[PDB]
RNA sequence: UGAUUUCUAUUUACGUUUUAGUACUCUGGAAACAGAAUCUACUAAAACAAGGCAAAAUGCCGUGUUUC
């Protein structure tokens, strides 16, 4: 990784750039664990601006029906409402360039900007 | 505000209630808005109830174990110095059947028997089968216990297979009781016991609560005795509040539905088109009581007519006529045909009630015998083994019989009878109600979605009445979809049929060469359904002539729209222009029974019948339209058509209408209420040229309201619509004018009166429902254990299951990508090498362990030198680093690892202004605890979180924000979603008039569809605003200090 | 364009986790055994929304509705 180690809690969010999904996991009950990640521009308390790649994991998203192309939208909706009502922060790693953080999310994390894209790419559906 | 003379339109959706206020005389838009709320889901209360039951089960198991412990302490078999750690309960349990046991192992045996004591009745277990039902497993185990005790079989299972626990460990209480009492009769010779000791222990071992006993004393879900149990299980009638609701499958309920079916029939014959009292009695006795499932053939044979002459019946999806079947009548008749039993309606009602509310064959037998009736003991025996009796009826038996009279002696159906009788809900005295009560909705047997939206609509009506005074007219439309899943289903089907029609149009253009087909889709589809035949002349409609000269053919409305009010495909036929011209405002039966026709009516009827038989090119609605032989000048026929195509007669709509009309009737308030059919409003909205797409926010919901309000206006402006106006209002109608042609109909309804003025409206209001409820879900379900890595972080440990499943490639992915995350990688390298060998051997397979098991019959076993290693069933691996969590390690004493739960669910956030900088502290659901009347924010946790945010003691408390509260950040108004990142002081908000997702979509923006904001030194202003249920804004005023006590 | 299931009761065997014992792995030893590791499994005993009542009791409550 091309990351930089910082003091991370006094960081102000400047511009939310992207939202990617890395894994949609079926727990083999009526629930799903959705791993996603955010790409933001942020300004440190010291003045320097970095690009934050923040990973989040939303667990126990209940969906009992088998998901199809006609169904993945509703799973995305339920994931969003479960994520809004809970706590899913894992960690944040920072970069100096937007291209470097985008490359990180692109290759080492395998993140898609569409929930449908990730569902088909990981094999949840077609 | 200032009271107005206005029409109020209501659009009740699954997540919204749109209101529109139009001036009654000037047709000008007075107001419009939407009330927005989250879609209710039965699964929320479902999970609540299931977890409550599971907690009860666990509590009662622990209490049984502790009571056995107390009994042992009583007889001094357990002391404060007893030690039972090393005792094996199976060995001790089988040894105590033949020899004296240590007091320690005797106590351990009794306790281990008390922990797992088997089934009383399989009906008590609502189960999803490890794939072999508990009843079948008990059968297997009892057949295996013919010469053994449970402990002996369990011990030989342990000694041979190494396991006792799992699916096959399902016994019944009888076998445990046998083993326990033999153990006791052996051990009483060596221990100073009592017969009271044996009786008490056996009782503790086998006793449990019944379905009719319920929870113990002090429970809000319990009851005092069996009478209160029955009365709480049934509930009370809406119209006769001291009567209890009937069971669903009572005999009189089935007879009521059957008479409703019979009164709906329209028989073409020389005699009365409607079945008469003697005829209905003959049909009930000779067909419904002789055939379990009556068919149209049998009914037609009973009245000596043919099947095609009977119309107006319910239908399956296979197209077969459907009629109510007397369930309990034929269930008892198959056991006994005695007239004293099956021809006693009240006796069959009692039998149905007993079969429904009792869940045991023995209790059913006892309660049947306790009916001092003429049923024999063997008849009761046979009846106790019946199945399928569930559900409670809407009505009491009293109302059922009261309406049974009207069903027998009139030809009205249930809807017409209820509309004529106009029964008043009496569970709440509408006489002393200052506004429309919302508690009556809680009684209705309805989906929670429609329940919530009905309550919201009632409160919107109350607020509108308080603001603008009593309305002149109220018009209501309820959404067709029952939930979001149904909405997605309908969207998918509509997209499918649009795709298919586009394909057919495109290949028509390809074959014929002309793009004209792009603008003739309706005529082309009608041509397809009719197989290129003009249904009034039966001449051929060449597709080339239709595509070249489309005005040679016209879309005629089968039943004239002046009476039918039907604008759908079911009331349309592509005919020759001259046929439509000569037909006029008549029906096919009237036009083809005339001098103006070119063919007979019977030729047309034969053609229509054979065309309806094949491939569903005719809908049943269309067929009963074409063969409508009644005089549509009769007022009854016009009332029927208005009730079908203009009124919403769904049960939920009828219940809400009854409640509203009753409240207005009782208080002598002259407010005319009607519920419009959604097909008619769709027609109106289309002809008024509203866009098909709804992509500009919630205002559409208000728009629709105004639309139907506008529609209501029409029905008051023209006297020739009076009949319709009075049928939609359910008012008894008294040289009346009438719409005489279809051109007049289109002039009345298509003319865009004030439509541009409705489209130009900009002062829409929005109300979002705020959620302040404490004691929601506090933490996630999953129970995690953690490790501490070399670098000092805490990692969560995940489990990997289904290692030998055909489709599970997760272990293969993990081994190929990150082997070091497996715990066996570091702590058992030889087993990991075994696993990697297996993975590489079948690497081209999706799950190599699955193919390994199928090829070798071996699982993955732990590495062994003597190959005695255990089977590996699940694999632990390292997850993410542990962030904020709930530490539950104290529940597990001396635990080497920290035990955690994840995702602390937030409750609210309190914003303070501290020496010029805005800060906020997150109140979690775990921080709110109920104290005996009220929910209290724990002051210790609150001050802890305040200090963690470095909030001064002199900081000024600004406000508290819950879900959907209105926040004003830097002069911009959003609605609060919740805390997004507490550590980073990041909250989440959304827009008010539209979701941020669709806002971005309209501009084709690919930004993340979530508005996340930071609250820090850069924040200039933070204010709180709230609205009433109508969306009227007001800034929140006060509260120098945060709320610590909450009502709940 | 093409017709009500809410609310609620009782129970079994599972499942996740911790501790203890045993089995498996490693080291030392002739052995008796003892350590190391805590991975995989069996058995028992406990906890399973945070927690709050209540005191021998087929004991009770804790994820729903409503949020103006």
């Amino acid at each position: 990784k091309s990351i930089e180690i910082k003091d991370q809690n006094n960081i102000v969010l400047i511009d939310s750039l992207g939202q990617f999904f890395t894994d949609i996991e079926n727990d083999n009950n009526g629930r799903y664990n959705i791993d996603y990640v955010l790409l933001n521009e942020v300004e440190h308390d010291n003045g320097n601006t970095y690009y934050e790649v923040g990973m989040y994991r939303t667990e126990e998203v209940p969906f009992s029906d088998k998901v199809t192309q006609d169904n993945v939208e509703l799973l995305e909706d339920k994931w969003l409402q479960i994520d809004q009502q809970g706590e899913s922060y894992v960690e944040s790693i920072f970069f100096e360039n937007e291209e470097d953080a985008r490359e990180y999310i692109k290759l080492v994390l395998k993140g898609h900007e569409t929930f449908e894209e990730t569902a088909k790419a990981i094999g949840v559906i077609k | 505000s200032m009271k107005r003379n206005y029409i109020l339109g209501l659009d009740i959706g699954i997540t919204s209630v749109g209101y529109g206020i139009i001036d009654y005389e000037t047709r000008d838009v007075i107001d419009a808005g939407v009330r927005l709320f989250k879609e209710a889901n039965v699964e929320n209360n479902e999970g609540r109830r299931s977890k409550r039951g599971a907690r009860r089960l666990k509590r009662r198991r622990r209490h049984r174990i502790q009571r056995v412990k107390k009994l042992l302490f009583d007889y001094n078999l357990l002391t404060d110095h007893s030690e039972l750690s090393g005792i094996n309960p199976y060995e001790a349990r089988v040894k105590g059947l033949s020899q004296k046991l240590s007091e320690e192992e005797f106590s351990a045996a009794l306790l281990h028997l008390a922990k797992r004591r088997g089934v009383h009745n399989v009906n008590e277990v609502e189960e999803d089968t490890n794939e072999l039902s508990t009843k079948e497993q008990i059968s297997r185990n009892s057949k295996a216990l013919e010469e053994k005790y449970v402990a002996e079989l369990q011990l030989e299972r342990l000694k041979k297979d190494g396991e006792v626990r799992g699916s096959i460990n399902r016994f019944k209480t009888s076998d445990y009781v046998k083993e326990a009492k033999q153990l006791l009769k052996v051990q009483k010779a060596y221990h100073q016991l009592d017969q009271s000791f044996i009786d008490t222990y056996i009782d503790l071992l086998e006793t449990r609560r019944t379905y009719y006993e319920g929870p113990g004393e002090g429970s809000p879900f319990g009851w005092k005795d069996i009478k209160e149990w029955y009365e709480m299980l049934m509930g009370h009638c809406t119209y006769f509040p001291e009567e209890l609701r009937s069971v669903k499958y009572a005999y009189n309920a089935d007879l009521y539905n059957a008479l409703n079916d019979l009164n709906n029939l329209v028989i073409t014959r020389d005699e009365n088109e409607k079945l008469e009292y003697y005829e209905k009695f003959q049909i009930i006795e000779n067909v419904f009581k002789q055939k379990k499932k009556p068919t149209l053939k049998q009914i037609a044979k009973e009245i000596l007519v043919n099947e095609e002459d009977i119309k107006g019946y319910r239908v399956t999806s296979t197209g077969k006529p459907e009629f109510t079947n007397l369930k309990v009548y034929h269930d008892i008749k198959d056991i006994t045909a005695r007239k004293e039993i099956i021809e006693n309606a009240e006796l069959l009602d009692q039998i149905a009630k007993i079969l429904t509310i009792y869940q045991s064959s023995e209790d059913i037998q006892e309660e049947l015998t306790n009916l001092n009736s003429e049923l024999t003991q063997e008849e009761i025996e046979q009846i106790s083994n019946l199945k399928g009796y569930t559900g409670t009826h809407n009505l009491s038996l009293k109302a059922i019989n009261l309406i049974l009279d009207e069903l027998w002696h009139t030809n009205d159906n249930q809807i017409a009878i209820f509309n004529r009788l106009k029964l008043v809900p009496k569970k709440v005295d509408l006489s002393q109600q200052k506004e429309i009560p919302t508690t009556l909705v809680d009684d209705f047997i309805l989906s929670p979605v429609v329940k919530r939206s009905f309550i919201q609509s009632i409160k919107v009506i109350n607020a509108i009445i308080k603001k603008y005074g009593l309305p002149n007219d109220i018009i209501i439309e309820l959404a067709r979809e029952k939930n979001s899943k149904d909405a997605q289903k309908m969207i998918n089907e509509m997209q499918k049929r649009n795709r298919q029609t586009n394909e057919r149009i495109e290949e028509i253009i390809r074959t014929t060469g002309k793009e004209n087909a792009k603008y003739l889709i309706e005529k082309i589809k009608l041509h397809d359904m009719q197989e290129g035949k003009c249904l009034y002349s039966l001449e051929a409609i060449p597709l080339e002539d239709l595509l070249n000269n489309p005005f040679n053919y016209e879309v005629d409305h089968i039943i004239p729209r002046s009476v039918s009010f039907d604008n759908s495909f079911n009331n349309k036929v592509l005919v020759k222009q001259e046929e439509n011209s000569k037909k006029g405002n008549r029906t096919p039966f009237q036009y083809l029974s005339s001098s103006d026709s070119k063919i007979s009516y019977e030729t047309f009827k034969k053609h229509i019948l054979n065309l309806a038989k094949g491939k569903g090119r005719i809908s049943k609605t269309k067929k009963e339209y074409l063969l409508e032989e009644r005089d549509i000048n009769r007022f009854s026929v016009q009332k029927d058509f208005i009730n079908r195509n203009l009124v919403d007669t769904r049960y939920a709509t009828r219940g809400l209408m009854n409640l509203l009309r009753s409240y207005f009737r009782v208080n002598n308030l002259d407010v005319k209420v009607k519920s419009i059919n959604g097909g008619f409003t769709s027609f109106l909205r289309r002809k008024w040229k509203f866009k098909k797409e709804r992509n500009k926010g919630y205002k559409h919901h208000a728009e629709d309201a105004l639309i139907i309000a506008n529609a209501d206006f029409i029905f008051k402006e023209w006297k020739k619509l009076d009949k319709a106006k009075k049928v939609m209002e359910n008012q008894m109608f008294e040289s009346m004018p009438e719409i005489e042609t279809e051109q007049e109909y289109k002039e009345i309804f298509i003319t865009p009166h004030q439509i541009k003025h409705i489209k130009d409206f900009k002062d829409y209001k929005y109300s979002h429902r705020v959620d302040k409820k404490p004691n929601r879900e506090l933490i996630n379900d999953t129970l995690y254990s953690t490790r501490k890595d070399d670098k000092g972080n805490t990692l969560i440990v995940n489990n990997l299951n289904g290692l030998y499943d055909k489709d599970n490639d997760k272990l293969k992915k993990l081994i190929n990508k990150s082997p070091e995350k497996l715990l066996m990688y570091h702590h058992d390298p030889q087993t990991y090498q075994k696993l990697k060998l297996i993975m590489e051997q079948y690497g081209d397979e999706k799950n190599p362990l699955y193919k390994y098991y199928e090829e070798t019959g071996n699982y993955l076993t732990k590495y062994s030198k003597k190959d005695n290693g255990p089977v590996i069933k699940k694999i632990k691996y390292y997850g993410n680093k542990l962030n904020a969590h709930l530490d539950i390690t104290d529940d597990y004493p001396n635990s080497r690892n920290k035990v955690v739960k994840l995702s602390l669910k937030p409750y609210r956030f309190d914003v303070y202004l501290d020496n010029g900088v805005y800060k906020f502290v997150t109140v979690k659901n775990l921080d709110v605890i109920k104290k005996e009347n009220y929910y209290e924010v724990n002051s210790k946790c609150y001050e802890e979180a305040k200090k963690l945010k470095k909030i001064s003691n002199q900081a000024e408390f600004i406000a508290s924000f819950y879900n959907n509260d209105l926040i004003k950040i830097n002069g911009e108004l959003y609605r609060v979603i919740g805390v997004n990142n507490d550590l980073l002081n990041r909250i989440e908000v959304n827009m008010i008039d539209i979701t941020y997702r669709e806002y971005l979509e309209n501009m084709n923006d690919k930004r993340p569809p979530r508005i996340i904001k930071t609250i820090a030194s850069k924040t200039q202003s933070i204010k709180k605003y709230s609205t009433d249920i109508l969306g009227n804004l007001y800034e929140v005023k006060s509260k120098k200090h945060p709320q610590i006590i909450k009502k709940g």
